[PDB]
């Protein structure tokens, strides 16, 4: 068992490619997944000890290139949109 | 700002904008 | 000069209790675009 | 158009020469290395012994 | 084996109306937060639902085989337990699959096989002099069975043997449905003080297991049980009681429900 790293599970309903973070609720004993407000399933519980984790990618937005312009400079800069360093 | 009030799970990503509203 | 700025003092404090009691055109182009949102990951399903 | 993003901006503009600007040449996406594949918690064998 | 009734006076039912009962869970994931609808079957609020007694004081005995819809609505005001099981098929004659969901004094068993299905099965519950404890004696349910392959016994559960005539302390629900043959049981305890015209609370259906047999339902029937004392002599033909209870037996319609989800997860209020 590994977390919080973007990892690639099954669990029995799903192949979701993401990490698996600490949630802090509790889901009620008959569940095994769970939607959200914008109808994703972001929710998994693990069928091991019973402890539920979270889904969040790890693919968000993409690059960006920075140049100041002709006859001004050489190099560039890369910019990320909502990716984490 | 209190009177009027995942999306980007589904690659429905939101940009922020250059000015914040602090700057506004 | 003494009527006007208390007219106007008075002026600034109903706006402050009108506003307190939502608004029309900061709140439809916020719920068009939350609704067109969910309706593309309706589109997936 | 894959050795440098300042190669990469040209190519993907269609133009020799960049002004000043912002500009979106690809996307960034984290392939994951491993997977994990567990439906049971302990398979309970049956009394075989 | 079984035995025959004689003819007497009954009591015909009544039609009562519901408020805010048939709900349940839709789904097996957790919402929160959300306003979501789906299309299953639910009961439509404020229609016209039967009432069948059971209260001895005369002499109510009413169990009919009624025709099994896609989604019933099985609540029961019980207090005593008095109704223990209930009973599947089609035409009840060792010829399809039946199934005998029987909740018995020591564990809960479900057994689908061929059993013969007599004209009214019932369970007797027989006083001892010696021992002040009301036991479960007459196991009327079936004659025999030849052969069968599913077998599942579910959790041990504890029941109340005894029958009294006092009022209702308790409620049960359960929700009976049937979709690409498989089985749901929706059942959920929840404790009130009421006799009938049962109240505008709202309260959540949870199941417990899915049952993957994979036959058609068309009828049902529900198990009453009753008490041999003192006071009758231990014949089933004119004198008996039965204690005190009510049932409701309700019809899933296909109509389309909006759930609200708190933070905890759980439902709160149902809009047709
Ligand atoms: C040098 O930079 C100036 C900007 O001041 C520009 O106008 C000119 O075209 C550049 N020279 C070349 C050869 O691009
Ligand atoms: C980004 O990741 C680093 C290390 O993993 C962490 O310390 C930091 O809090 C993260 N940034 C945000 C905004 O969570
Ligand atoms: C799986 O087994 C572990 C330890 O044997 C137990 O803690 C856990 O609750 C089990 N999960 C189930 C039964 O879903
Ligand atoms: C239900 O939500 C409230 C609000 O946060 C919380 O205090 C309570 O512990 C929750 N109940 C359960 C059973 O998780």
């Amino acid at each position: 068992l590994v977390k919080n790293k973007c990892v690639n599970f099954n669990f029995n309903g799903l192949t979701g490619t993401g990490v698996l973070t600490e949630s802090n609720k509790k889901f009620l004993p008959f569940q095994q997944f769970g939607r959200d407000i914008a109808d994703t399933t972001d929710a998994v519980r693990d069928p091991q000890t019973l402890e539920i984790l979270d889904i969040t990618p790890c693919s968000f937005g993409g690059v960006s290139v920075i140049t100041p312009g002709t006859n001004t400079s050489n190099q560039v800069a890369v910019l990320y949109q909502d990716v984490n360093c | 700002f209190n009177k009027v009030t995942a999306q980007k799970f589904n690659g429905l990503t939101v940009l922020p904008p250059l000015l914040t509203d602090e700057m506004i | 000069q003494k009527l006007i700025a208390n007219q106007f003092n008075s002026a600034i404090g109903k706006i402050q209790d009108s506003l307190s009691s939502a608004l029309g055109k900061l709140q439809d182009v916020v719920n068009q675009n939350a609704q067109a949102l969910n309706t593309l990951v309706k589109q997936l399903s | 158009c894959a050795l440098d993003p300042l190669s990469e901006t040209k190519c993907t503009l269609k133009s020799f020469t960049v002004e000043k600007g912002i500009y979106q040449t690809s996307n960034f996406r984290v392939q994951p290395t491993e997977s994990i594949v567990r439906f049971p918690n302990i398979t309970n064998l049956c009394p075989f012994g | 084996q079984c035995v025959n009734l004689t003819t007497r006076t009954q009591l015909p039912p009544a039609y009562t109306n519901s408020f805010t009962r048939g709900v349940y869970y839709p789904d097996k994931v957790f919402r929160s937060s959300v306003l979501h609808s789906t299309q299953d079957l639910f009961l439509p609020f404020f229609s016209n639902v039967t009432w069948f007694h059971a209260i001895h004081v005369t002499k109510r005995f009413d169990n009919p085989v009624l025709p099994f819809n896609d989604g019933v609505y099985f609540a029961s005001t019980e207090k005593s337990n008095i109704i223990r099981g209930w009973i599947f098929g089609t035409t009840l004659d060792s010829k399809t699959q039946s199934l005998l969901i029987v909740n018995n004094a020591t564990n809960v068993v479900i057994k689908v096989c061929e059993f013969q299905f007599c004209n009214d099965p019932f369970l007797g519950v027989y006083y001892h002099k010696n021992n002040k404890s009301w036991m479960e004696s007459e196991f009327r349910v079936y004659s025999s069975a030849n052969n069968c392959t599913f077998e599942y016994v579910s959790q041990p559960f504890l029941m109340d043997l005894e029958g009294k005539q006092g009022n209702f302390k308790n409620l049960r629900e359960f929700v009976f449905k049937n979709i690409d043959g498989y089985f749901k049981i929706y059942s959920k305890h929840t404790p009130i003080n009421l006799v009938r015209d049962l109240p505008q609370g709202f309260s959540a259906l949870e199941p417990l297991v899915d049952l993957p047999i994979g036959i058609n339902i068309t009828r049902f029937q529900t198990l009453l049980a009753l008490h041999r004392s003192y006071l009758t002599p231990g014949d089933s033909s004119s004198g008996w009681t039965a204690g005190a209870a009510a049932y409701y037996v309700g019809y899933l319609q296909p109509r389309t429900f909006l759930l609200k989800y708190n933070e905890n997860g759980t439902i709160t209020d149902a809009v047709d």
